[PDB]
RNA sequence: AAAUGACCUUGACCUAUUCUCAAACUUUAAAUAUGUAAGAAGUCCUUGUUACUUAAUUGAACGUGGACAUUUGAAUGAAGA
RNA sequence: AGAACAGAAAUCUCCAGUAGAACAAAAGGGUAAAAGCCCCCUUGAUUUUGAUUUUCAGUGUGAAUACAAACCAUGAAAGUG
RNA sequence: GGUUGCGGCCAUAUCUACCAGAAAGCACCGUUUCCCGUCCGAUCAACUGUAGUUAAGCUGGUAAGAGCCUGACCGAGUAGUGUAGUGGGUGACCAUACGCGAAACUCAGGUGCUGCAAUCU
């Protein structure tokens, strides 16, 4: 850095490092409290998070609660699993979002026994409703929507999760205004558009303008949708599909790992290096002045 | 090693310091308007001064970031009134640079005495890609030493193309 | 009209600094601490000799100043005024207050009258260093401030080399081998601890291991 | 005239632990209280709701009531010859779970395990604590160590 | 001739040093004092009650039934409490 | 450290920055994706009657804390008020 | 072992300068029809995962490095302090007896450990 800038040793002595996962822009806290804590007179009863998070194209649905420890995973669901269900195209989509959400919700509503009880919307019209509980029977599994740090913004696909993890059966309280197809100088949404977005409408209009505006463009990006011979009107019923196919079998296959634990040890010990003894630190000092001090 | 690291223009912002509000200040506006092709942003005065005759809160300028294709034409077209020549200041250590010019006039646009005539400051700020890891919300970086742009390395950006001359010292 | 400083001997008081919560607090009365030749190097002035408190007391700004001026002005005028380099060990920060005076003892809250400095039982008052040809003139000009200070005080011939802190063989240890560098008035010493390369662009002269 | 005020005299100790300070850990709200459980008492700078009076600080007692965000403690204060019971409504960040039972929650649990063991092989078992007992008699030997021989040492300066 | 000229000059600033200080300064931090605990109102197991609480006969609080006695859980004292 | 008029002080940019600022007011605590600064929506500065802490006689008054029963505000929400 | 998402303790994780990083992942990165936000699609929103890159982020290693953490009959049984005397001293103060006992200093050692889920030559 700049010389007068440096910094004294004094700066250093007194200074307070933040958490390391908020010196790593990762974790905030101050939601972080507010989403985890829990009535003092609930007990040890968990407050479970539907976390929802994007990387640079996949999608990351876990269901979480915490434990001084550390947090505990009920159930996760990732986008990549997708093509297990027939989506092999745009997996960072609202689309996408959507159907991982429903994959998450079936998956642990299976696991936790409420799978045949509280099925959630089967017709999917995107009219806005939440899962009630019903009469004389469990009440339903209840989960708090994680956004990390993401922006809340109407139309934003973080809540695209949320509507088909709810759709899915889950309890998530939500309101509607963040879903696209909201409007701004009335407060409506307007469930044609929300549907839309569901099945991916958007993206297939996308395609038809491209098809003939420029074919230069749709060529580039859409390249796969070519590849694999899908215009726009079939990906309506991919999504649509795709919804039966998770919810007919919710159940996770994992990979088939090739290569155990053991070996991916080995061969990554290789590239990882090594720090010294206390004996080789000292033997580089009195080397050096030998040579830099003794006169060349 | 030079693979990615370019030295793209980040963005270009104009600048025109009117030593009051009115009619002047809004006429020295629209010149920055039709010019950047955008709807430019006002300036309060931060403190009382009086003998410059400015009151705190008294939109006192007018300026305009622009990026992209359209910066470097303004850039040219203003370079062009500088005639391609610069000093070895106008060149920040943290490698950015700037000139100014009286009389908006000799880039393009015609005269229009219902505006009359206005200097601009000319502020180019230059970086790399993965500019981003510092302007993100999630995992806000700083970039690398060598990714850094630098005094030296602008200067040199600047001489090669534009063919323009640094002079001075 | 300065009380008779029997007064204020003794530390009674928790000490009372100029501060914001005082503010009004008179000059002291000796400004200077550093008489003689203070420019000069470490190796010219090996001897070190201190005036020394027996007592656990007050010393008066004024009566610094006082033995200040009677020391360095009998030793310049008998060795040379840049033989030796004299060194007020004591700073006066403690404020004396007085009640001054139709009313009484109400509110007899008093303002400064003065300054004092604080001192222990062992705690050096004057330092001073010199060639060891000049021990006996320095000694007496340490022997006649006295006269001028309340209490006992003594004075020590040091086993250190002036001013610093190492004794006079270890000092000459250090520097007659690679370690001690000059500065104005004092030395910097090599440490074997921190970045070794900028460490031996100081003191190049080590590394040899020699002379 | 004289100030007496709620949170007079607190400075230091309502003063945040050096390079302490900031939002509290989340392991402060995850912790669990039950009725009757023995609490230590010490407020917290940054929280300024729900905070104990500062004759509380430093002082241990039981959990009376559990509520949404606190929990309330009973305290025995004494004024006067007499002691009167206190009950203290405390935010969770003021309280803390106490060691003060630890050892003798453990010394029971090793205890029935001792009493257990003795009766199955039989009698024999001594459970009850005893203070430090003075040493035994020993034997120290002078081979490899031969005592060696100090004198107090004469005045010196060094200054 | 000027210089965003060079060179002396004194100020402030920066760097690494140096002498000395604090009731209303301080990283560190005593001694003396000070809170709680050292069991039968204790520990453990089995599984009832409810309008609270849980995704949930989940938990929370209060219970029924059962297991272990004076080394039953440090010291000293006790013209008793 | 950089940019016409522009100067010690106008407006523009980048870098450094543990808070060295700001939070009506005295001071002291406290606070950094806030408790500070800019914006959006608002009236919980509301309704009912008890318990509690400081001062204490364990009276009153002031101020405050954690719940219960309402009606509301805000936010995607947990929450918060 | 690596990596990611959510974490716990919150510098042995911070800071300054260099260098190295397989595979996957993260990343940077392309685009502006759509929801959405801007003086500026830079941030923010969406679309593609295609067109490109390990340069930066990120991970690790180096340094008689700064800071930080730990230890020691290092300093020091020192400073301070509870109890005692018809002890010393004009006094200021100071020794002694039965106890408790620091901080700085100095030297040595160290430079994140770890939970849940997923993935990877
Ligand atoms: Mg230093
Ligand atoms: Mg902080
Ligand atoms: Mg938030
Ligand atoms: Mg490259
Ligand atoms: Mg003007
Ligand atoms: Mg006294
Ligand atoms: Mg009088
Ligand atoms: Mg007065
Ligand atoms: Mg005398
Ligand atoms: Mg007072
Ligand atoms: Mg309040
Ligand atoms: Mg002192
Ligand atoms: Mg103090
Ligand atoms: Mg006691
Ligand atoms: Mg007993
Ligand atoms: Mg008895
Ligand atoms: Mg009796
Ligand atoms: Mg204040
Ligand atoms: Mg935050
Ligand atoms: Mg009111
Ligand atoms: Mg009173
Ligand atoms: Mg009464
Ligand atoms: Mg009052
Ligand atoms: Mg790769
Ligand atoms: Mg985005
Ligand atoms: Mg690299
Ligand atoms: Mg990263
Ligand atoms: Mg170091
Ligand atoms: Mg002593
Ligand atoms: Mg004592
Ligand atoms: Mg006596
Ligand atoms: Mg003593």
């Amino acid at each position: 850095a700049f010389q007068k800038d440096a910094k004294s040793s004094a700066y250093s002595s007194r200074f307070q490092t933040p958490f390391r996962r908020r010196r790593e822009g990762k974790t905030d806290y101050y939601q972080r409290k507010r989403l985890v804590t829990q009535h003092k007179a609930k007990y040890n009863t968990p407050k479970y998070r539907l976390v929802v998070r994007f990387t640079n194209k996949d999608i990351i649905c876990q269901i979480i609660s915490s434990t001084i420890t550390g947090d505990v995973v009920l159930a996760a669901a990732y986008s990549h699993e997708l093509p297990r269900y027939g989506i092999t195209h745009g997996l960072t989509n609202w689309a996408a979002a959507y159907a991982t959400g429903l994959l998450i919700a079936r998956r642990t509503l299976q696991k936790l026994g409420l799978d045949e009880t509280y099925k959630g919307v089967e017709e999917v019209e995107g009219e806005y409703e939440l899962t009630e509980a019903v009469e004389d029977g469990p009440r339903p599994f209840k989960v708090f929507l994680d956004i990390g740090l993401q922006r809340t913004t109407t139309g934003a696909r973080v809540f695209g999760a949320l509507k088909g993890a709810s759709d899915g059966g889950l309890y998530v309280p939500h309101s509607e205004n963040r879903f696209p197809g909201w409007d701004f100088e009335t407060e409506e949404i307007d469930p044609e558009l929300l549907r839309s977005y569901i099945f991916g409408g958007h993206v297939s209009q996308y395609m038809e303008e491209l098809a003939d505006d420029d074919e230069e463009r749709f060529s580039e990006l859409f390249k796969g949708y070519l590849a694999d011979d899908i215009d726009a009107d079939s990906l309506e019923d991919i999504y649509t599909s795709a919804h039966e196919a998770i919810r007919a079998d919710p159940a996770f296959k994992p990979t088939e790992k090739k290569f155990t634990k053991e070996q991916y040890a080995a061969e990554s010990k290789k590239y990882r290096q090594t720090k010294l003894s206390k004996e080789e630190r000292a033997a580089r000092v009195a080397a050096k002045i030998a040579a830099l001090a003794g006169q060349q | 090693q030079n693979p990615m690291r370019d030295l793209k223009i980040e963005k270009l912002v104009l600048n025109i310091s009117v030593g009051e509000s009115g009619d002047r200040l809004t006429r020295a506006s629209k010149v920055l308007e039709q010019l950047s092709g955008q709807t430019p942003v006002q300036s309060k005065a931060r403190y009382t001064v009086r003998t410059f005759g400015i009151r705190r809160n008294e939109k006192i300028a007018v300026h305009v970031t622009v990026r992209g294709p359209k910066a470097e034409e303004i850039l040219e077209r203003g370079l062009k009134v500088k005639e391609y020549q610069l000093r070895d200041r106008n060149f920040s250590a943290t490698g950015n640079f700037g000139f100014g010019i009286d009389e908006h006039i000799d880039l393009g646009i015609k005269y229009d005495p219902s505006i009359g005539i206005f200097g601009m400051d000319f502020y180019v700020v230059m970086n790399r890609p993965g500019a981003r890891v510092t302007r993100r919300k999630r995992c806000k970086g700083t970039v690398g030493n060598s990714h850094k742009t630098t005094k030296e390395d602008t200067v040199s950006w600047f001489k090669q193309k534009y063919d323009a001359d640094v002079l001075d010292k | 009209a300065r009380r008779p400083a029997r007064c204020y001997r003794y530390q009674k008081n928790k000490p009372y600094p100029k501060s914001r919560y005082n503010r009004a607090v008179p000059d002291s009365k000796i400004r200077i601490y550093d008489l003689g030749k203070k420019k000069a190097t470490v190796d010219e002035f090996p001897l070190c000799v201190h005036l020394v408190s027996n007592e656990l007391e007050q010393l008066s700004s004024e009566a610094l100043e006082a033995a200040r001026i009677c020391a360095n002005k009998y030793m310049t005028t008998v060795s040379g005024r840049d033989a030796f380099h004299l060194r007020v060990r004591v700073h006066p920060f403690h404020v004396l207050r007085i009640n001054k005076m139709q009313q009484g003892m109400r509110g007899a809250w008093g303002k400064p009258h003065g300054l004092a400095a604080r001192v222990d039982i062992g705690q050096i008052i004057f330092s001073v260093r010199t060639k060891d040809s000049n021990k006996d003139v320095v000694v007496e000009g340490l022997r006649r401030a006295r006269y001028k200070f309340p209490g006992q005080q003594k004075i020590i011939l040091s086993k250190k080399w002036g001013f610093t802190n190492l004794d006079r063989p270890e000092y000459l240890k250090k520097r007659e081998a690679g370690e001690v560098k000059d500065d104005g008035a004092f030395v910097k010493f090599l440490s074997k601890k921190g970045s070794l390369e900028n460490n031996i662009r100081e003191f190049p002269e080590y590394f040899a291991a020699q002379a | 005239g004289k100030s007496h005020g709620y949170r007079s005299r607190t400075r230091y100790m309502f003063q945040r632990d050096f390079r302490k300070h900031g939002a509290v850990h989340l392991s402060t709200y995850l912790k669990v209280y039950k009725v009757g459980d023995i609490v230590d008492i010490k407020a917290n700078g940054s929280i300024q709701k729900g905070m104990p009076h500062k004759f509380y600080q430093g002082k241990t007692g039981v959990v009376y009531n559990v509520t949404k965000s606190s929990v309330g403690v009973i305290i025995n204060k004494m004024v006067g010859n007499r002691y009167l019971e206190k009950r203290l409504n405390l935010r969770v960040e003021h309280i803390k779970h106490s060691k003060c039972r630890q050892e003798f929650l453990e010394r029971v649990k090793a205890n029935a395990a001792k009493r257990a063991e003795a009766k199955a092989q039989g009698v024999a078992v001594q459970l009850k604590r005893q203070p430090a007992q003075p040493r035994e008699s020993r034997i120290v030997s002078t081979e490899g160590n031969v005592p060696q021989t100090l004198a107090p040492v004469p005045y010196e300066t060094f200054i």
